[PDB]
């Protein structure tokens, strides 16, 4: 949420996508496709599988405790027992229940960062040849077959290439 | 013509509800969940050492009722007590009978060792109906009813020392009679003392006349009592009567055992947590299935579940 | 010419300062308090049951100290000490008052139900100037002084049996004479002996003879003591003498109820938290104006204050 | 304070919104305006309601407890209750002050948050007709009367529409 | 890491910059120029120098308390005490941990931000005078000299006095 | 040609690892330690009076063992007791020995007021072989063992009010002979009775003849016990023989004080925290050093290590 890409300026996600978390689609003149980008998918499980690393399979060894159940009527002593064991368990109750909402809060807010800095790698990317839509599309202004979006998917696309072509369709009249 | 060219994310047409700090319900892609809640309902026999006590308390197989002869010498890790459990012995109390209970149940053993106490001018091993063993009267097999010798009781005033690495318990007991009948009948004198001591600690206890309610048909009373004692003390019992006087000392171990209520089966499987309820996996970080616990377990909360997210939030199409 | 589009937000003349991870004083444009910190300074006698106890303490109440009359089978979720009590009876003491006060607090009812014991051979209902009911000479209400009949008093042999749902609770006592005529003349015989039992327990008490500081004239004492008797047990007292013996049982129930000190004023009107200095509300998470509450309450902690932010930083023009 | 709006690129808050929290002024041909943007200020709001919830009217029940004050002096019992009491108060102390301080943080953090998004969102409306001028205004290169500013307030403006003559204006000699 | 600065966009640190935390480089006719900036610095460091604090030098006076350790076996009473502390020192420990981890995410977020923060304004600052090379620095399309650049780092630089000479280098064929 | 101009920020070549929520592992450009590891070994004497009990337990100096004799009315804020310390006097024991040890620690006192109490009829002042002061026989400096006058021992029935702002602490005792012949040498008659009381409670002892084992060649015993009497309360002794009478009173305060275990040498320093290790800093908020602490200490946890980032990601070229 707190970037604002999903859930935001991303419209929803794609049910589609289905072998990873962000990705790219595009429309050219050779049809529309879809492919997932495995950094920032593997960027944001990484760091959720941080968080499990932190919680699951860390318990405590406890041994020979207190008595927390009695048959009997006792007062001071069996006030005292039931007492301290009432104060741990609400303690313990308040650390989980705070623990839970932090980090789902945090795994929104991550989540959401991946996408955004994505999408701001690529813009960076296209440089004059591109302009952002608003809703995480780009209109590129040049031809761009499925080499060409491939080369930008992977890092390897040349701006220089094509600006003369994008400049020209772009600051038209 | 151009390209179009959109970022994007996945989404799922299932997806689950979770909490956060701004929001009590958000639907993300993924969770999993943190509170541990169900058992098998069996106590696993490993990797702990678990000795089911059947029909047997602690402190009947520490005092030696005889349906506990089998416990003689075990060790545990956890020690299971059942409800069906009951006394059949001579009546008895404990004062201070969950501090006994524990002290044992931390120790882990019921290892003992035979002593030679010198009882010289009193007869040994005192019986009663109340205690059959193998269809004879008989007593607590830890503990030895001293009565008269030919119509005397003399003074006692004996000693053992501890030579040992460790410490030594102790168990011994008074006993109170329901009448003038069951003081001149095992002791044939007016009135008993106790005094148990050592260099550092001393017990005295009087035997008290008196009609108690009949347990097992009887009206009196044995009351148990216990002395530590440390190597390089010694202990000396001196008595003039009534004395259930200890046959030798308990090994006092310190280590990781304890003792739990139960009516759970034992089961043949392999699970590091046990709770009265059952053995539960160990996986979560909390768990809320019983406060009481033993071993390597998720912290017990009050929630029922608790959501952890794994993926991102879901916004399907 | 064109034009120009500014984005912005709001700012407030009138900010508030509060604590962050990263600084101890910034401003932001409004918040809220966590921690409650005022009362009113009078108990509410809604929703909760409150029990002034006014000139009466709890145990008073129970032993039945002729100013205690009124609350006879009172229930109660909160019994109100305050610190003018006293007591107006036979001087007393009760070895583990703490843990009597607190069980019968807990249980929160006086209800009692006499019970007819077979006390032949000894006159009931002794009294003592030292308790005075509507003039007269008179004794705790729960409690019966037995003395000699014909200047003998018998060994009394006396049993009660348990046949109910619940477990009754006993109050009992032994009188020590501050000589030896505050024995002859209610018993007329060198000394008592008393043993309360149950199958599962039992308690032996001797009268030690002696002068105490007199208090309102008396320099004998009664001690108090109790005994709780489960369903399908039975209660046997078994006395030589010295024996303030129960006039039957209490309820002892499970469930909500406390016992506080206080003197604040009970008032009229409805608040779930109560504190010794006074109700308080609730809406807070925490409060800082007792350690000691009962009810629906803020949790205590040190901090007088604690703002949580409601706005965005305030950046006046 | 995180994203860097508010008590940042933006240099102080408006005291004369008060109908809004974040909000818009212009000035154009027909004069200089104020409105507030209802959608962001309701973001941050209900967020801000989310943690009230969590806090406020959400006390626990407790009913008999132990002693916590003493008239004498007792020794190893009364030791006992008043060390459980004085840890109880210390472990809700430290809970109470960092929740506060972590609540904080983060509300100040979420409401800068909202300030950028509708910043960033206004942005990509105007497209290639206004360019930022670094304090949170945009010069917008075209004519662009109330109804014109209206439209970019509700997110109904048609940049192409004006792209011709903002272009010409902007990239002037 | 959130914003993408800091081992994100920004390939790496500069092991020669010793008198700031973040700063400038450059290279135009008169050489290639490093210096700190002192404002983003300080910010980043009033911010760890809030969290300490509110952590060094805090500490607790206690007194009298209850015993810890035993010689001798006792039952019932020593094991509440024993409980008791065993308990206390569980919830200090987590409480311990928690702080660390929560506060070192959130430090490295901030300092990420700080480097966001800075790389926006100096962008904001440039106009249409240049272009973001996605690596952190930016192609300046105009004569540049020591001055200049010294005007872009003291927020003094007028992009008006250099924007014919850039769109016309910018916008070339 | 133009320019090119790039943001960036600084790196280090020596970077350290701390931990985050999403990873174990990760290098920033500065961290520091909040958990304290270490001490000096010594206890800082300074700014705390740290009174170092040498021979003596707390106990031994207030009964007032001959060895103690310099520990007279001293006041402390930390009693330090050392593990080579050892009893020199008559062999005692304190039932509930702890509670007496922390009342008095806490207190933070040995300031002891003489009173003159009647002992008519006895002998004062009785000694031992077995505690030595200054070559002769001796007792206790605090205590006064009572004994026959003319082979007569009447009944004591003495009174001392507490007219002060304070409460006072009553120490006394009872001596429990090991045979006949001990009994009759200082008291010349059949049986004690100790009976110490005030107008709100009663302590009543019987000594128990009988053997102990010996200890510095006494098999007989004291049996230590303590009375403590409000502003306005009276306290009252009556004994028949066996008492270890006070000489006064020890007056009860309130404050910081404590008691703690340490074999630590104390230095000439000054340090706020004491742990038995030693002075620790304070400058960090956890140490792992020792739960048992005095002071303005950091609070104890389990970690041995806890590194807070003070700097960015490092990301070395
Ligand atoms: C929604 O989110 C959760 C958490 O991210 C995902 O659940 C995890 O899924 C992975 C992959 O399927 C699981 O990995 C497997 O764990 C097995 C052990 O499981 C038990 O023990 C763990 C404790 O360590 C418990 O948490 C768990 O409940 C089980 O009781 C291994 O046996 C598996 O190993 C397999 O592959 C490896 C090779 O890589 C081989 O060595 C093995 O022989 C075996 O074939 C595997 O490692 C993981 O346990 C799950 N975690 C949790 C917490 O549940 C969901 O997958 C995800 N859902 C979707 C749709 O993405
Ligand atoms: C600064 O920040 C705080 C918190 O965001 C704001 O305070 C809240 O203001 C709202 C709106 O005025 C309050 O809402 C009202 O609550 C009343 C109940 O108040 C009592 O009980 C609550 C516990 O639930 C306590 O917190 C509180 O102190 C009171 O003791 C309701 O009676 C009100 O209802 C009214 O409107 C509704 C219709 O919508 C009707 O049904 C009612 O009949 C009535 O007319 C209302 O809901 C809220 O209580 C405040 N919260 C807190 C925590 O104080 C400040 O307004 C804000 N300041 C500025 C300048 O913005
Ligand atoms: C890595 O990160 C840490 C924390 O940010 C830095 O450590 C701090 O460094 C500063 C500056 O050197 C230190 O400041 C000095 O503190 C001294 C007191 O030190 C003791 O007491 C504190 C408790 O308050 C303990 O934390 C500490 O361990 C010591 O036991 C002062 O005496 C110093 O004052 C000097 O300058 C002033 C003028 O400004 C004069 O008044 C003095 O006379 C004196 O000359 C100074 O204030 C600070 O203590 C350190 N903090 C911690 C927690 O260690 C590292 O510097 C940093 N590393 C790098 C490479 O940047
Ligand atoms: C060591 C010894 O004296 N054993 C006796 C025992 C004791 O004298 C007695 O329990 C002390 O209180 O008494 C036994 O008999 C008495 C017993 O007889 C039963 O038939 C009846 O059920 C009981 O009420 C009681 O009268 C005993 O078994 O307890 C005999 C034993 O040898
Ligand atoms: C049941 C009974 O015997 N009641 C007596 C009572 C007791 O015998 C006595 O309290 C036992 O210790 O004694 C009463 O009188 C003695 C009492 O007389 C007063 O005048 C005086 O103030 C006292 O010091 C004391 O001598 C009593 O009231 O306690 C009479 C009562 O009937
Ligand atoms: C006040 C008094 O009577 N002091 C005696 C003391 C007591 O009578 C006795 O300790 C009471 O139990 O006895 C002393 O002597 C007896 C003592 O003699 C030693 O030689 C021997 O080592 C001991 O075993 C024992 O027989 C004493 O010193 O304790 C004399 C003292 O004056
Ligand atoms: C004191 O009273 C009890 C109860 O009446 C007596 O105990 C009963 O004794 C009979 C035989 O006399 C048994 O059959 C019952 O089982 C006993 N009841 C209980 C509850 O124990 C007791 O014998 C009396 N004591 C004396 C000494 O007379
Ligand atoms: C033991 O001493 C006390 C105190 O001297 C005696 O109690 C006083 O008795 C007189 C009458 O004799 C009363 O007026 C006082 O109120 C009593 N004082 C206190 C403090 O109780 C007591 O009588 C003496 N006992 C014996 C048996 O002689
Ligand atoms: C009871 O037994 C003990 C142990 O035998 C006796 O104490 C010993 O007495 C001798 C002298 O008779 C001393 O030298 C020893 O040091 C004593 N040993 C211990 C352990 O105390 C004791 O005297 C006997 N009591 C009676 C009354 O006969
Ligand atoms: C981009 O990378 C993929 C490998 O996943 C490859 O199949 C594709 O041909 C690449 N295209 C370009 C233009 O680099
Ligand atoms: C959704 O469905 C898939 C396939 O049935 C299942 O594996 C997954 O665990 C489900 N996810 C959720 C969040 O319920
Ligand atoms: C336990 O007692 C019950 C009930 O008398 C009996 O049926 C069972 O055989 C006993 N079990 C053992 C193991 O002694
Ligand atoms: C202890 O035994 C001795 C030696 O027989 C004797 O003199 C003494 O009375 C006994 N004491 C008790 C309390 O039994
Ligand atoms: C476990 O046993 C306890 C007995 O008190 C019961 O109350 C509890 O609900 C049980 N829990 C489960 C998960 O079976
Ligand atoms: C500021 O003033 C207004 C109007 O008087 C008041 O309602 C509000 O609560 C005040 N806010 C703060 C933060 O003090
Ligand atoms: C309580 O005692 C005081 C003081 O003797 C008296 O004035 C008042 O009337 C008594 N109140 C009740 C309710 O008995
Ligand atoms: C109990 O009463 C019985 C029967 O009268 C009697 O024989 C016995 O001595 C009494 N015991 C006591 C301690 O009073
Ligand atoms: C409440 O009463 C206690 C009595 O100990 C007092 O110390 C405390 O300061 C009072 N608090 C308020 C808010 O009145
Ligand atoms: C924008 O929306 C407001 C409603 O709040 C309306 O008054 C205004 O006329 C609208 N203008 C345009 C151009 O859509
Ligand atoms: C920028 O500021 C520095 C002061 O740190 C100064 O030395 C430099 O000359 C300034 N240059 C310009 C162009 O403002
Ligand atoms: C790195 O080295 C410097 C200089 O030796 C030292 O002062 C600093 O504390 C070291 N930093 C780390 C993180 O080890
Ligand atoms: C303490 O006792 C030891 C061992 O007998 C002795 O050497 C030392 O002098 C004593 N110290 C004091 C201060 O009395
Ligand atoms: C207390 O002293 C009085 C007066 O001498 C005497 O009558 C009584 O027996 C004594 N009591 C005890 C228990 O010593
Ligand atoms: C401090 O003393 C305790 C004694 O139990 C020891 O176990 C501990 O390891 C010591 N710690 C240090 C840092 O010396």
């Amino acid at each position: 949420g707190i970037f604002g890409a999903i859930a935001g300026f991303i419209e929803n996600g794609w049910e589609g996508m289905v072998d990873g978390w962000y990705g790219f689609r595009h429309q050219n003149s050779e049809g529309i496709g879809q492919a997932a980008d495995l950094k920032s998918t593997q960027a944001a499980i990484d760091q959720i599988n941080g968080k499990l690393n932190r919680l699951i399979g860390k318990t405590n060894e406890k041994f020979h405790q207190i008595e927390k159940e009695f048959s009997e009527v006792e007062g001071r002593i069996q006030d005292l027992e039931k007492y301290v064991e009432d104060t741990k368990i609400d303690l313990w109750s308040y650390n989980a229940e705070l623990l839970v909402a932090l980090e789902n809060q945090h795994t929104i807010d991550l989540t959401d960062s991946e996408m955004n800095k994505l999408f701001e790698k690529t813009k960076k990317q296209l440089r004059e040849n591109a302009e952002d839509m608003g809703n995480g599309c780009f209109k590129i202004y040049h031809k761009c077959d499925n080499a060409c979006i491939g080369s930008i998917r992977n890092g390897t696309y040349d701006h220089d290439v094509y600006r003369d072509e994008a400049l020209n369709n772009r600051f038209q009249i | 013509p151009g390209a179009t060219l959109c970022l994007g994310h996945h989404a799922v047409p299932n997806g689950t509800i979770v909490k956060t700090i701004t929001n009590d319900q958000i639907e993300v892609t993924n969770a999993t969940e943190l509170v541990q809640s169900s058992s098998t309902g069996e106590i696993c026999d490993s990797p702990h050492q678990i000795l089911d006590g059947e029909n047997c308390t602690l402190i009947d197989a520490l005092l030696g009722d005889p349906q506990c002869d089998g416990f003689q010498n075990k060790k545990w890790d956890l020690f299971v007590e059942r409800s069906k459990a009951y006394s059949n012995c001579y009546p008895y109390d404990v004062p201070d009978y969950a501090s006994l209970r524990s002290l044992v149940a931390s120790s882990g053993t019921l290892e003992f060792n035979n002593e030679s106490f010198n009882w010289t001018g009193v007869t040994q091993n005192g019986t009663s109906s109340a205690c059959i063993r193998r269809s004879n009267n008989s007593f607590f097999s830890r503990l030895n009813w001293l009565t008269h010798l030919k119509f005397k009781y003399p003074a006692l005033n004996v000693t053992m020392p501890n030579n040992e690495k460790f410490d030594k318990l102790y168990i011994w007991g008074v006993h109170h009679p329901g009448t003038d009948n069951d003081q001149i009948f095992p002791y044939a004198q007016a009135s008993g003392r106790i005094t148990v001591s050592t260099k550092r600690s001393q017990q005295t206890v009087i035997p008290n006349i008196g009609s108690r309610p009949r347990v097992r048909n009887i009206p009196s009373r044995i009351s148990i009592y216990w002395t530590i004692v440390k190597p390089g003390d010694i202990l000396l019992i001196n008595s003039t009567g009534n004395l259930i006087a200890p046959r030798g000392y308990f090994k006092i171990r310190s280590g990781k055992s304890s003792i739990m209520r139960s009516d759970a089966p034992i089961g043949k499987c392999n699970s590091e947590c046990i709770t009265p309820n059952g053995s539960i996996p160990n996986d979560k970080p909390f768990q809320n299935v019983n406060r009481i616990t033993y071993g390597a377990c998720p912290r017990y909360v009050k929630q029922n579940t608790l959501k952890l997210a794994t993926g991102m939030r879901n916004v399907p199409e």
